[PDB]
C-alpha cells in the first residue's frame, strides 16, 4: 500500500491537543508496492 | 544455505514462568540491544456492564498521568529521559501497557510498569481533565467511517450482549463515571492470575523473573474473593444496520458471519481462504493482473477504492468477513463479486490458489514477528488466549495441512447458507436488501 | 532462393490480386476480422498507423458504396503490402497464451 | 536452555566498478533484498519533472525477461512483495519472500531494474495513477508543506518534488523513462543489499547483471541553498508551518550536532497522550498558548546540504504566537542556556531511537542501503553511538547559532491571516 | 439623495497596503516564459506618479 | 462578454516576433456583463 512518512474519502478530524502530538514533521519518503 | 523449514527451528523457545500469585512471566531472548516489555491484562469492554462501559478506556487515559510514588510528570520524565517509549491499547478483550527501551534499562522499565498497574493515582482533578479529552476523541472517531462501520457491525452482530459495546463507551457514561467506578474496575480485573508480563529482545529470562518477584509480588493473587469474573457466550444475530448519509462522498460496508473463536483450529484454514480473496487499495500497482479475482475485477471495472477481508477473534466467537468502501453506484456490484467468491471457495476451490493463500500466510506471519514489540505482543496475547506460545514451526504444520478440500469444507461450515451481520454507512441507497444479501450466501446451481 | 519458391510466391501474388482488396487501396491487415486480440492490437498502434488505417478503410468503404475501384496505378502492390499489425497481434496472442497457461496450474 | 545462536557479521564488499554489495545471514525464515540507487528526484531537471515518480509506479510493467502478468502472479504465488521507496536522493527497489524463493524474486528484481521496456501503451495506461498516488499523499497537510519548504529553500535539485507536477501528468514519455534508467541506474550509483542471503550469490549476481557502465557520472550538480517562502492560503482547519535554515550535509560531525539539537528541542512523543515534559519547544509554546497545538524540531540531512528547524500545527489565530515562541526557544539555546543533563537526555533519545529503528529487517535494510550510497561503507551501531557521544554541548549550541543567524526558508498552509512572514520574526 | 444615502457601515479603511517584496515562480508547460520584475513606485495622483508614467 | 485587460477551447498560438508585440502587460481589470 502507498505510504508517506515525514515524522523523522474524508480521512478523519484531529481536534484535541492529545491527538495532535506526533503530527508535526521531524524528510518525506514515498513508498509504492503491489 | 539454511532452508525455510530449518529457519523455523532456529527461533528460540519462548520461556514461560509463573509466580506464586498467578502472574505469568514470558520472554523470548535475542541478541538485540533494545527490547520491549509490557503487561497484558485480560480485561476489556466485554467485561464491562452498561453502567460502567468505557471504564477501561478511561483508565488508559489515567495510567500514565501519575502514580503514588511518581506523581504527575515524574513518570513521563523518567521514560523520556532514558529515550524509552511508553504505549498502551485496549480492545474488547485485552488491555496492554508496554515500554520500548534499551536492554540495560530493563529493571527500570519493569519497575515503572509495576507502579503503573498497581499504584495508579486517579486524581479527581485529572479525571475531570480526561473527561473532556475522551469526549473530544469521541467526536474525532465519528469522522472515521471505518471506525464507525465496525462499531456498528459489533453493535448489530452481538446485539444484546457485552460484545456489542464499544471500547470507548457512550458519551453519557464518560460524563457520569466516578472515581469509585474506576477503582472498582481495577480491583476487580487487574488481578495477578489475569495478567502476563511479556518481554522480547536482549535479555535473559532469569532477570525478568527476578524483577517479576521484586516488583509484582505485592499484588493479591490466586484467591481474591467470591467475585470471580467469567465470560459467558455472546449470541450472534444475523441483522442489518444502515446509516444513510448522502453528504459523505463514499459508502462504507462491513459484512460478516460468525467465527469460531481464538482456540478453534479452523482459524488457520479460514485465514488461508481470506488470503486468497486478499485485499485491495487504489494505490496498488498490480491492478488487472492481480491473482485475487475480486481484486482484479475491482481494479479493472473500478468497483471500489479499497476492500479488506478479516477474521476477528473473540472468546468462542468472532466476526469473519470483509469490509470495503466504494462509490454509491458500485455497492451492488461489489457485494455481488464478494459473495460470489465466498460461494466459489465453498464449492469449487482449487489446489493452486490454496497454495497461494498458504504462502501469503507464511509471509504474513514471519513479516509480522519482526521487531521486539510485535513479538512481545504475540507473547502477551497468546498466553491470555492460547495459554501458551504457539511456535512458528507449529503454525507451519497447521498451514501445510490445509488443502483445497479443507478450504471447501471449512468455508462451507461458516459461510454457506448463513445469516450475515451487515453494517452500512454513507450513501448506501444502492446497498442490497438483507434478503438479497442472504440469498447471496448460497448458490442454486450447487 | 530457388525456382520452386518463386512459384509458391507466384501463386500467392496471384491469390493476392484475386482477393482484390488491393483494388480498393486496402492492405491485408486492414481486412482482418476484429476479434478481441485484433481489437487490442489496433488499440496499440501508434497514432500515424492508426490514422492511416482509418482513412484506407474509409476510402475503401466509399468505393464499395459506388461499386467502384481505384485506378490500377493506385492498387496495393503485393511486394509493398506492409504487415503493420502482425507484430502487435503476435504479442497480444503471446500474452493471452501466457494467461491461459497460468490458468491451467 | 533457550538462548539464541551466535549472530553472524555483516559482509561488505566494494567492486572496482563502484558497486557495493552488503549481506547479513540472520537465519530468518524470510529473506529481504534491496537495490538502492542514487536516482531520487534530485536528478530531475526542469524538462523531465516527475519522471522518477512515474518510474516509481512502473515496477510491475513488462520487462525483457518477464511480462507484467508474470511479475504480479509470480510474486503473489510465493506470497512475496515488491516495493519501490523514493527519497529526494535515492530510489530503493525492495523485494521480500521466504528464503526458499529468493531466486525467483531476484530474477524479477533485476528485470524491473535492468531490463524495463516501458511499452508505449503500458506507460500511457499508468499515467492516471500519478494523479491518484499524489492525491492520496497530499491529503496529509505535512506533505505539501514539506514540498514547498524544499521548493523555497533550494534553487535546484532539492526544490524538485517527490511527486509529479500536475502539468506533467500524462506528459512523461517512455523515452524519458528509458533515459532516466540509463543515466542513473548504473554500477557506481547502486548498492545491492540482502538479508537471509549469502554473500557469494549477491556478489555473483552483482557481477553477472549489475555491471552497467556509467551513462552519467556522479553528478556535481550541487544543491544551492537560496531561501525564501511559499504560502498556501487554503481552507484547512489548522495552520501548518515549517521554519528552517541550512544546517549540514549528512555524515559530517556537524550533522550529529543538529541531530542532538533536534532531541534537545523535541521531535515526536514518547508517551501516549503525554504532556511532553522533556520537550523544551512544546513547553515553551505551552507557556503563552493554551489552545490545541503541536510543535516538533525538523531535521533533514542530505548528501551535500541539510535543513534544520521546527514544524508547528496550531489554530489560525495562534500561528504567530506559536512560531515566535518556538523560535525564541531556539534563541535561548543559541545564547548558551543549555545544561549538560539536557544534552545527555537528548543523546539517550537519539541513541535509543537509532537502535530501535534497526530492530526490524525493514529498518535495518534501509539503513545499510542508505549508508552504502551516502558513505560507501557500513558503520556498526556501536560506532554510531560513539559518534553521538562525541557531540559536545558547545557543538549543540553552535548548531542553534547557525539556525538563528542563517537565511531562513519557510512554508505554511492554512488560513494565514496571523501567520508571520520571515522578516516579521 | 433619494436612494444612495446609505450611511457608513465601515468607514474609509486605514488598512494600508504594506509592500514586502518576494517572488512566486510557476513551473508549467507553457511554450514561453512570462516574467514581470517590479519595485514599489508611487501612489496615484502624486507628482511622483506622473514621473513613472513618463518613464 | 467577460473581459480581462492588462496591457495598460484552445485559444490560439503566437509564434513569430511580430504577433508577440503587445502581449506583455503594461494592472488587471475584470469585467462581467449579461
Ligand atoms: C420456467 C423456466 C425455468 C428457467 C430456469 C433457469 C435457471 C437458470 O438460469 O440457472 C441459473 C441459476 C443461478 O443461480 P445461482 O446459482 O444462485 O447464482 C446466482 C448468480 O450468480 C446471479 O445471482 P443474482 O444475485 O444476480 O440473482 C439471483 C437470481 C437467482 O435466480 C435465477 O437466476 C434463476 C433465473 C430465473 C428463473 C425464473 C423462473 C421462471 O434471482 C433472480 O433474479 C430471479 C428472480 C425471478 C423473478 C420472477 C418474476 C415472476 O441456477 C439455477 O437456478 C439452476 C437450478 C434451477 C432448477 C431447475 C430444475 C431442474
Ligand atoms: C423451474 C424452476 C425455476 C427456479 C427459479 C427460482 O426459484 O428463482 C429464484 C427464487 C429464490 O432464489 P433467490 O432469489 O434467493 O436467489 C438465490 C441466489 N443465490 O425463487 C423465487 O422466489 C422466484 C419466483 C419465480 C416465479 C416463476
Amino acid at each position: 500500500r502507498g505510504v508517506a512518512g515525514a515524522l523523522r474519502d474524508l480521512k478523519r478530524s484531529v481536534l484535541c491537543r492529545e491527538s495532535l502530538r506526533g503530527q508535526a514533521a521531524g524528510p518525506l519518503v514515498a513508498s509504492v508496492s503491489l | 544455505t539454511a532452508t525455510y523449514a530449518q529457519a523455523l527451528q532456529s527461533v528460540p523457545e519462548t520461556q514461560v514462568s509463573q509466580l506464586d500469585n498467578g502472574l505469568r512471566v514470558a520472554s523470548e531472548q535475542s541478541s538485540q540491544p533494545t527490547c520491549t516489555v509490557g503487561v497484558w491484562i485480560d480485561a476489556g469492554s466485554r467485561y464491562e456492564s452498561e453502567k460502567n462501559n468505557g471504564a477501561g478506556y478511561f483508565v488508559e487515559h489515567l495510567a500514565f498521568k501519575g502514580t503514588k510514588n511518581r506523581p504527575g510528570n515524574a513518570l513521563e520524565k523518567e521514560v523520556e529521559s532514558m529515550g524509552a517509549h511508553l504505549n498502551a491499547y485496549s480492545t474488547r478483550e485485552h488491555t496492554a501497557y508496554y515500554i520500548k527501551a534499551l536492554s540495560k534499562d530493563l529493571p527500570k522499565a519493569v519497575e515503572l510498569l509495576a507502579d503503573i498497574v498497581q499504584n495508579c493515582s486517579l486524581e479527581d482533578s485529572q479525571i475531570e481533565k480526561e473527561r473532556d479529552v475522551i469526549l473530544q476523541e469521541l467526536q474525532e472517531n465519528d469522522t472515521s467511517m471505518r471506525d464507525v462501520v465496525f462499531n456498528y457491525l459489533h453493535a448489530t452482530a452481538f446485539q444484546g450482549t457485552p460484545l456489542a459495546q464499544s471500547v470507548e463507551g457512550p458519551s453519557e457514561n464518560v460524563r457520569k463515571l466516578s472515581r469509585a467506578d474506576l477503582t472498582e474496575y481495577l480491583s476487580r480485573h487487574y488481578k495477578a492470575p489475569r495478567m502476563v508480563l511479556a518481554a522480547a529482545g536482549g535479555l535473559e529470562h532469569r532477570q525478568l523473573l527476578d524483577l517479576a518477584q521484586k516488583h509484582f509480588s505485592g499484588l493479591s493473587g490466586t484467591y481474591d474473593e467470591d467475585a470471580v469474573p467469567t465470560l459467558s457466550p455472546c449470541r450472534f444475530t444475523g441483522s442489518q444496520i444502515c446509516h444513510r448519509e448522502d453528504g459523505l462522498p463514499l459508502a462504507h460496508v462491513a459484512i460478516a458471519v460468525e467465527g469460531p473463536g481464538w482456540a478453534h483450529p479452523d482459524n488457520v484454514a479460514l485465514q488461508v481462504a481470506n488470503a486468497i480473496i486478499g485485499h485491495y487499495d487504489c494505490t496498488y500497482g498490480g491492478g488487472a493482473h492481480l491473482s485475487s479475482p475480486l481484486a482484479s475485477i475491482a481494479a479493472t471495472n473500478k468497483l471500489c477504492q479499497s476492500f479488506q477481508t478479516f477474521n476477528i477473534c473473540y472468546a468462542d466467537t468472532g466476526l469473519l468477513g470483509a469490509h470495503f468502501v466504494c462509490d454509491h453506484m458500485s455497492i451492488d456490484d461489489m457485494m455481488f463479486v464478494l459473495q460470489g467468491q465466498w460461494m466459489r471457495l465453498c464449492t469449487s476451490a482449487t489446489e493452486s490458489e490454496v497454495l497461494r493463500g498458504k504462502n501469503l500466510l507464511r509471509n504474513a506471519l514471519v513479516s509480522h514477528l519482526d521487531g521486539t514489540t510485535p513479538v512481545c505482543e504475540d507473547i502477551g496475547r497468546s498466553l491470555l488466549t492460547y495459554g501458551r506460545r504457539i511456535p512458528l514451526a507449529e503454525w507451519e504444520s497447521r498451514i501445510a495441512e490445509v488443502d483445497a478440500r479443507v478450504v471447501r469444507e471449512v468455508c462451507s461450515k461458516y459461510f454457506y447458507d448463513q445469516c450475515p451481520a451487515v453494517a452500512g454507512f454513507g450513501p448506501i441507497e444502492q446497498l442490497p436488501d438483507y434478503n438479497r444479501i442472504r440469498s447471496g450466501m448460497f448458490w442454486l446451481r450447487f | 532462393v530457388s525456382a520452386s519458391s518463386r512459384w509458391l510466391e507466384g501463386i500467392r501474388k496471384w491469390y493476392y490480386n484475386a482477393a482484390g482488396f488491393n483494388k480498393l487501396g486496402l492492405m491485408r491487415d486492414d481486412t482482418i476480422h476484429e476479434n478481441d486480440d485484433v481489437k487490442e492490437a489496433i488499440r496499440r498502434l501508434p497514432e500515424n498507423l492508426y490514422n492511416d488505417r482509418v482513412f484506407r478503410i474509409k476510402r475503401a468503404l466509399d468505393l464499395s458504396m459506388r461499386q467502384q475501384i481505384l485506378p490500377k496505378e493506385q492498387w496495393t502492390k503485393y511486394e509493398e503490402d506492409k504487415s503493420y499489425l502482425e507484430p502487435y497481434l503476435k504479442e497480444v496472442i503471446r500474452e493471452r497464451k501466457e494467461r491461459e497457461e497460468w490458468a491451467k496450474k | 536452555a533457550g538462548v539464541p545462536p551466535h549472530p553472524q557479521d555483516l559482509e561488505f564488499t566494494r567492486l572496482p566498478n563502484g558497486l557495493v554489495i552488503a549481506s547479513l545471514e540472520n537465519y530468518a525464515p524470510a529473506s529481504r533484498i534491496g537495490l538502492f540507487i542514487k536516482a531520487g528526484s534530485r536528478y530531475e531537471n526542469s524538462n523531465n519533472l516527475g519522471t522518477s515518480h512515474l518510474l516509481r509506479l512502473a515496477s510491475s510493467l513488462t520487462t525483457k525477461g518477464a511480462s507484467s502478468f508474470k511479475i504480479t502472479r509470480g510474486i503473489e504465488a510465493v506470497g512475496g512483495k515488491l516495493s519501490v521507496t523514493s527519497t529526494r536522493e535515492n530510489m530503493a527497489y525492495t523485494v521480500e519472500c521466504l528464503r526458499d524463493d529468493v531466486d525467483i524474486l531476484m530474477e524479477f528484481l533485476l528485470n524491473v531494474t535492468t531490463a524495463p521496456e516501458f511499452r508505449r501503451w503500458e506507460v500511457a495506461a499508468l499515467q492516471p495513477q500519478l494523479r491518484i498516488d499524489k492525491a492520496v499523499a497530499l491529503q496529509n497537510p505535512q506533505a505539501h508543506v514539506i514540498e514547498n519548504l524544499h521548493a523555497a529553500a533550494y534553487r535546484n535539485a532539492l526544490a524538485n518534488s517527490l511527486y509529479c507536477p500536475d502539468y506533467r501528468i500524462g506528459k512523461v514519455t517512455p523515452v524519458e523513462l528509458h533515459d532516466y534508467v540509463q543515466n542513473h541506474f548504473t554500477s557506481a550509483r547502486m548498492a545491492l543489499i540482502g538479508l537471509g542471503v549469502s554473500h557469494p550469490v549477491l556478489k555473483q549476481v552483482a557481477e553477472q547483471f549489475l555491471n552497467i557502465r556509467g551513462g552519467l557520472g556522479l553528478s556535481g550538480a550541487k544543491a544551492k541553498y537560496h531561501g525564501g517562502e511559499i504560502r498556501e492560503q487554503n481552507g484547512d482547519s489548522l495552520v501548518h508551518a515549517a521554519l528552517v535554515a541550512e544546517s549540514a550535509a549528512i555524515g559530517s560531525a556537524e550533522a550529529n550536532a543538529f541531530s542532538v539539537l533536534q532531541h534537545v528541542l523535541g521531535a515526536g512523543p514518547h508517551v501516549k497522550r503525554g504532556s511532553n515534559a522533556t520537550s523544551s519547544l512544546y513547553q515553551a509554546v505551552a507557556k503563552g498558548v493554551h489552545q490545541p497545538f503541536d510543535v516538533s524540531a525538523f531535521n533533514a540531512s542530505y548528501s551535500d546540504s541539510g535543513l534544520f528547524g521546527f514544524y508547528t500545527i496550531s489554530q489560525a489565530a495562534s500561528a504567530g504566537d506559536v512560531i515566535k515562541a518556538a523560535y525564541n526557544q531556539v534563541k535561548t539555546i543559541a545564547q548558551g542556556n543549555l545544561s549538560n543533563p539536557d544534552v545527555q537526555a537528548a543523546k539517550n533519545k537519539l541513541k535509543a531511537g537509532y537502535l530501535m529503528s534497526v530492530e526490524s529487517s525493514e529498518g535495518f535494510l534501509d539503513e545499510v542501503g542508505s549508508q552504502a550510497l551516502a558513505a560507501g561503507s557500513y558503520t556498526p551501531p556501536s560506532t554510531v553511538l560513539q559518534q553521538i557521544d562525541a557531540v559536545a554541548d558547545a557543538d549543540v549550541i553552535n548548531a542553534a547559532k547557525k539556525f538563528v543567524s542563517g537565511r531562513k526558508s519557510m512554508a505554511a498552509s492554512g488560513n494565514l491571516g496571523h501567520t508571520p512572514f520571515i522578516d516579521e520574526l
